[PDB]
Formats: structure tokens, C-alpha cells, sequence
């Protein structure tokens, strides 16, 4: 029953969750740290001044 | 704590909200502005 155990893990990590706030709603500012990697660079368009 | 009360203070605004009705829906007209930030206007085709 591991599955029942992550199960019920996972039922109450979203027990009276509100998705509409974000974390620190109003005591904080929510720092978001990000990365990109490019897996290809695809072709730039002149006519179009895109890539 | 603050979360929780703007959680509850949500939950109280969207019980009993009747999406069918527009604001004041048997009174005067809702007023509505408008407003635009133009990004890019791209390609004029003839």
C-alpha cells in the first residue's frame, strides 16, 4: 500500500489549498527563479523579423 | 493568518455569485472602459 500512503500524502498536501493565491500572498514577494535550455534555435525569418 | 483570510474573504465573494447575471442586472447600465497598450501591428496585406 505505498501507493495508498503517497495517496493519502497527496490528499492532504491539497486539503484546503487555494490555487487562486499565490505563496506569501500578502506578507511576501514570491521570488521565482528560472533557467532556459535550448534544445534547438530554430530558423529567423527576415521577411517576417522573427526567429 | 493573511492567506487564510484572503482565502476566506474569496470564497465569501464567489458564494451565491450568479455568473448568468451582469452587475445591477434589473437596474442601470454597467459602465465599461476600455483600455489599450498596442504591442505591434505586424503585417499590412494588400
Amino acid at each position: 500500500d505505498n501507493t495508498t500512503v503517497f495517496t493519502r500524502i497527496l490528499d492532504r498536501l491539497l486539503d484546503g489549498y487555494d490555487n487562486r493565491l499565490r505563496p506569501g500572498l500578502g506578507e511576501r514577494v514570491t521570488e521565482v527563479k528560472t533557467d532556459i535550455f535550448v534544445t534547438s534555435f530554430g530558423p529567423v525569418s527576415d521577411h517576417d523579423m522573427e526567429y | 493568518s493573511n492567506m487564510s483570510l484572503v482565502k476566506e474573504t474569496v470564497d465569501r465573494l464567489l458564494k451565491g455569485y450568479d455568473i448568468r447575471l451582469r452587475p445591477d442586472f434589473g437596474g442601470p447600465p454597467v459602465a465599461v472602459g476600455m483600455n489599450i497598450d498596442i504591442a505591434s501591428i505586424d503585417m499590412v496585406s494588400e
